[PDB]
């Protein structure tokens, strides 16, 4: 068999990410789902694609769907891209060399936001797993990790080394210490999820998800304690929807500053911040007014912190967008006018251009100056198509019909059309006709560039498919409205011959090579043959559970293929209607299958997002394509079989061309290490009159006990025997500097004791034979500290146990019954007494 | 007196007498708290075609 | 749902809920759009036979047929508030305590974690502290605080001194609590305070054991007398 891969791929302006702007209205970078794709917004074509590389489809190429980027950053000054994935993976991109410099991998999850510090060496990095993890470029390592946001991370605002401010999906905002990496304060922001954050100076701003906004004073320097976020006050924006998005801009030349809300909805609102004075003008000004209206000085003072927010912030203008907005990005700022660039789910980018002058601008309505739309389509492509000369591809889709150069990649026409379900070349590669959802049948002429005939009443109801026959004279057309038409091509207009009614709603119709057999797909789970020449019935295809979505006839017409929603390709025999195979091919529903020209090899599309080339005599897949990110609507197979196109949800057309230590003996070790430390100190002190310690970070003391806590107590017996004498002096001398630290003494008292009296107890003949003076006074030292430590454990316990005897016994005498019989008192006392209950043989 | 399961649900309480409020518990001690739970219990047409 | 008969029923918040009424008593209050039992409110012990609304059901008043009238109202947006603000003080009471324990302020984390019922951080706060008193019982701020206690606070923490108590491990920052309160408390309030008797019954037999213990490890120290004695000769 030969291997396909993916030839290339078009189609898509803008994925699910973010847009950054670079100034040259200058160029735009947005992701096309895997890749990323450089634009030039005044003549509207694609500057460059960056793509690591590993086509879909080769053998060293991964058995998984591409993870989309997900967050796209750029350090202006010093030209590096990164690029950030779903998969938690961040790709440092050179845009001069175009190609990727450093790999980070340290997240779980999709990358929700990126920022570089003002010096470009170090990245910051926010991902659904709730994780902010401090890259270093320049050490191509992750330097820390904040671990303390319960949800995605929303934004982040980090123009310091020393602070840090997040917030999360969890509706929290927490200020971080980059020199501690902890959190010192927590705020809830919003009853719900918090989504935007925008700091300016002492500003800041963020929404919630209702029309809410909150202003907080970020006094850094407080420490308080608490204050470093104070609520300064709250302004409704007139969207009702969530806030995804803030950024600031100030002009130089008026230091005036300017930001927006983008929103989920179609609509972007920009602010302007009033300067101090216009603060003051307008508060004297409102007092007068207030004053006017006899409210008393009270009542003002506390009306002006209602209407704090008011002061500060004056709604400057709504951008409204016939598309919902995906992301925002502020391009240039200057006095004579502002502008805006946007990137919409419909896969367009849009540039806004706001003239103003002072307070307020000067148009009612922002001015839309460019647009790049012509080569991707709005909505997704329901249908494709290859001319005869295998150079032209025919995409359908809802209100657009598309025509592209597979050489060149770039779209030749486009056409306006209503819901467009079916299309198909005519022959010559010269004529297109669609299918639409409101029964009319389009007809288009490529030369003429413009729609020649509409029939609006083709059918009542949706036509759900159309084919051809060979010689390309007549047209068969099956709708949702129980009927099968044939149509005549005549000099060029249609004319209706004939009408087949069927019982049930028809989802597909195909027309054999050799035109002598017709297959049609009912509602009802069956698959109907029809001879063509005579539409005399000939078989009936049974055994589907789900609806059949798509039928093809092999070149032979010998063989037809029945893929269905029940996730099952059926291969049978139109001999005689036989069965041969069912696959469970696709984990979800299958659209399109495709058999490739003069061969029974055949190919399959679902929903799942992956494509699937088959065998058609062997009935194994021969090979998987993950490429795509969201449903496989159509497919398409050359006339002669070099290529296969592809065209699915996420707005891409692809086209695939044909190609140890044991206990004892680590205490021996431990005491060898602190105790050559202890002597070096001692020696050097007096005179005066290592590395393992400081990787740990621990005192020789507190390393050999540790080490003693280690071993399990069923072992530790046994390991102490092992110690030769001379050990037994440095455990000794051990225990003699543990005990000037009272705080590790009384930690660990009875360990100390269990292992002390046990060496003693062990090697005693030795011990008092030796005639060492200083080893006399280690031993009273040791004696003296050791009683006086178990005796002060010893009095505590003494006395609580008597106080508390006291405590139950006055309680008796208060609360207790009395009985002076002492028979009637005993009885008393077995009832009141506690009873448990054993099992006994 | 045997220390036994905590008597406030937030709260859980081990034989050992180490109890941990779930609030202050981190999510990974939660996690594994959680597993050693696992461990002792084990041991006792417009629709369809668009 | 209703076990008796359904006398009355009325929409309520548009058209997102239903109340109904019936002879058992019981007003339930279900979503339309899912057919299912929201709430039920349980005010009456006879048939009810009718039922008003006003503001959307904001205010419900239904009577029964003995005469009596439950004059129902909807708090739920009462309630949130409270939630809100309750977890507002919480978030902030949990970072307060993060930061005196970093900063070894354990004289004000002991005040939040019995607050806040942190039986893990109140153990470190106490162990941590009575490790710098090695180096009356605590210190003289901490001490002061754990004589304010009232006796709420005191029987919360002396389930965990009883709790504590029962490991061997654990049992010596039990008892510098137990002896923290005694020596700061008037004895005579400790024995009236409910149920702090059944908790010092607890303590007791536990206590003895530690004593019994201990005790021997004196007794096994004095094998340094015999090897100092040893060496003498």
């Amino acid at each position: 068999y030969q291997r396909f891969e993916q030839a290339a791929a078009f189609g898509v302006i803008a994925s699910n990410a973010n847009c950054v702007w670079i100034p040259a209205p200058g160029q735009l970078i947005t992701s096309a789902l895997e890749d990323v794709n450089i634009w030039d917004i005044k003549t509207g074509d694609l500057v460059s694609k960056l793509s690591d590389g590993l086509p879909p489809g080769a053998s060293d190429a991964r058995g998984a769907k591409p993870a989309e980027c997900t967050y796209l950053e750029a350090h202006k000054d010093t030209d590096l891209l990164a690029v950030g994935y779903a998969d938690g993976v961040i790709k440092v991109w050179d845009l001069m060399s175009k190609t990727v410099l450093l790999n980070f991998n340290g997240h779980k999850a999709a990358i929700t936001l990126l920022q570089f510090d003002g010096t470009g060496t170090r990245l910051i990095s926010g991902s659904k797993d709730s994780n902010i993890i401090v890259w270093d470029l320049v050490g191509e390592v992750g330097l820390y990790k904040l671990r303390s946001h319960k949800d995605s991370i929303t934004g982040f605002w980090c123009q310091g080394e020393d602070w840090l401010i997040s917030t999360s999906k969890d509706g929290m905002i927490k200020l971080w210490d980059l020199k501690t990496h902890q959190c010192i304060e927590t705020h809830i922001a919003h009853t719900g999820e918090c989504w935007g954050l925008a700091v300016k100076d002492d500003l800041l701003i963020t929404t919630g998800t209702d029309s809410q906004v909150k202003i907080w004073k970020l006094d850094i320097e407080n420490d308080k304690m608490g204050g470093k976020l104070t609520e300064m006050g709250i302004f409704e924006k007139q969207s009702k929807q969530r806030g995804l998005k803030i950024e600031f801009i100030t002009n130089s030349s008026d230091k005036t500053s300017f930001f927006y809300i983008q929103n989920a909805d179609k609509t972007i609102e920009t602010f302007r911040i009033r300067k101090e004075e216009e603060i003051a003008r307008g508060l004297k000004k409102r007092e007068k007014r207030l004053k006017e209206k006899g409210l008393t000085e009270e009542e003002i003072a506390k009306s002006i912190k209602e209407s704090y927010s008011s002061f500060i912030l004056h709604p400057f203008q709504t951008i409204r967008s016939l598309y919902k907005i995906k992301s925002a990005s502020w391009t240039t700022v200057s006095s004579s006018k502002l502008e805006l660039v946007l990137t919409t789910s419909s896969n367009t980018i849009e540039y806004y251009s706001i003239p103003y002058e002072k307070r307020d601008p000067t148009s009612p309505a922002p001015l839309k100056t460019h647009t790049i739309e012509l080569q991707g389509q709005r909505t997704d492509v329901r249908s494709i198509d290859i001319s005869d000369d295998n150079k032209l591809l025919a995409t359908a889709s809802n209100g657009s019909l598309k025509i592209w150069n597979i050489k060149t990649h770039k779209c030749i026409r486009t056409f306006e059309c209503g819901y467009a379900l079916t299309c198909k070349f005519l022959p010559g590669g010269l004529l297109v006709i669609l299918g639409t959802r409101n029964g009319e049948l389009q007809l288009f002429d490529l030369a003429s560039s413009s729609l020649l005939d509409t029939i609006e009443d083709a059918h009542d109801a949706a036509i759900w498919s159309l084919d051809l026959t060979s010689d390309g004279k007549r047209l068969v057309t099956g709708s949702a409205d129980k009927t099968v038409k044939f149509w005549d091509f005549k000099v060029l207009k249609l004319h209706h011959d004939t009408t087949l009614e069927l019982t049930d709603d028809i989802l597909c119709v195909r027309v054999s090579p050799d035109d002598r057999y017709l297959a049609i797909s009912l509602l009802d789970n069956t698959v109907k043959v029809f001879f063509l020449d005579s539409m005399k019935f000939y078989l009936s295809l049974y055994g589907h559970k789900l609806p059949v979505l798509s039928i093809d006839i092999s070149f032979d017409s010998k063989m037809i293929i029945t893929s269905s929603a029940d996730k099952n390709i059926k291969i049978w025999g139109l001999d005689f209607g036989d069965c041969h195979k069912s696959l469970f091919a696709h984990q979800d529903s299958i659209m399109n299958v495709k058999f490739l020209p003069q061969s029974h090899n055949f190919f399959s599309c679902s929903k799942d997002a992956v494509v699937k080339y088959w065998d058609g005599e062997k009935f194994e897949c021969i090979q998987k394509l993950y490429a795509h990110q969201s449903e496989v609507w159509a497919l398409a197979v050359a006339t002669d079989g070099g290529f296969v196109v592809s065209s699915s949800h996420d707005h891409s057309i692809r086209i695939w061309e044909e190609t140890s230590l044991k206990a004892g003996e680590r205490l021996m070790e431990a005491l060898d290490l602190g105790i050559a430390e202890i002597e070096g100190l001692e020696a050097y002190n007096r005179d005066m009159k290592n590395a393992v310690l400081i990787a740990v970070n621990k005192t020789p003391e507190q390393y050999i006990m540790d080490t003693l806590l280690r071993i399990r107590m069923s072992q530790l017996e046994d390991a102490l025997m092992v110690m030769p004498f001379s050990y037994v002096l440095k455990f000794l001398k051990f225990i003699d500097t543990v005990m000037q630290n009272k705080t590790l003494l009384h930690s660990h008292l009875p360990l100390i004791c269990k292992n002390l009296f046990f060496i003693i107890k062990f090697n005693h003949k030795e011990l008092v034979s030796q005639k060492n003076e200083e080893l006399k006074l280690q031993i009273n030292r040791v004696k003296t500290e050791l009683r006086s430590a178990l005796k002060s454990t010893e009095d505590d316990l003494g006395f609580n146990v008597q106080g508390l005897k006291f405590v139950k016994q006055q309680w008796n005498l208060r609360h207790n019954y009395e009985f002076v019989d002492e028979y009637d008192q005993q009885e008393k006392e077995s009832n009141s007494a506690r009873k448990r209950v054993f099992g006994t043989v | 007196y045997n220390v036994g399961k905590a008597e406030k649900d937030g709260e859980i309480r081990l034989k050992n007498g180490v109890a941990m409020s779930k609030e202050e518990l981190t999510r990974e001690d939660k996690n594994r708290l959680r597993r050693a739970l696992k461990r002792k219990r084990s041991k006792a047409s417009t629709n369809i075609k668009l | 749902g209703h076990t008796n008969a359904v006398q009355r029923c009325s929409f309520i918040n548009k058209q997102k809920q239903l109340i109904s009424c019936g002879a058992d008593g019981l007003i339930k209050i279900w979503d339309c759009s899912s057919g299912e039992c929201l709430k039920t409110l349980d005010g009456h012990n006879n048939r009810l036979w009718a039922l008003s609304t006003m503001n959307d059901g904001d205010m419900i008043v239904s009577a029964d047929a003995d005469g009596v009238f439950q004059f129902w109202k909807d708090c739920t947006e009462q309630e949130i508030e409270e939630e809100q603000e309750k977890a507002k003080l919480q978030v902030e009471q949990e970072q307060s305590l993060q930061n005196y324990m970093s900063k070894g302020d354990w004289t004000n984390a002991f005040l939040l974690a019995m607050t806040l019922d942190h039986p893990m951080r109140l153990f470190n706060v106490l162990k941590r502290a009575l490790g710098e008193s090695r180096s009356v019982i605590f210190n003289e701020e901490l001490d002061q605080a754990i004589s304010i206690l009232n006796d709420e606070q005191l029987i919360l923490l002396m389930k965990r001194c009883r709790d504590w108590n029962t490991n061997a491990k654990t049992h010596t920052i039990a008892q510098r609590t137990i002896r923290c309160i005694l020596m700061h408390h008037n004895i005579a309030k400790l024995s009236e305070i409910p149920g702090m008797v059944k908790i010092v019954d607890a303590i007791i037999p536990y206590t003895q054991r530690h004593f019994t213990r201990v005790d021997n490890l004196v007794e096994q120290s004095y094998i340094l007398d015999y090897a100092l004695v040893e060496m003498d000769k």
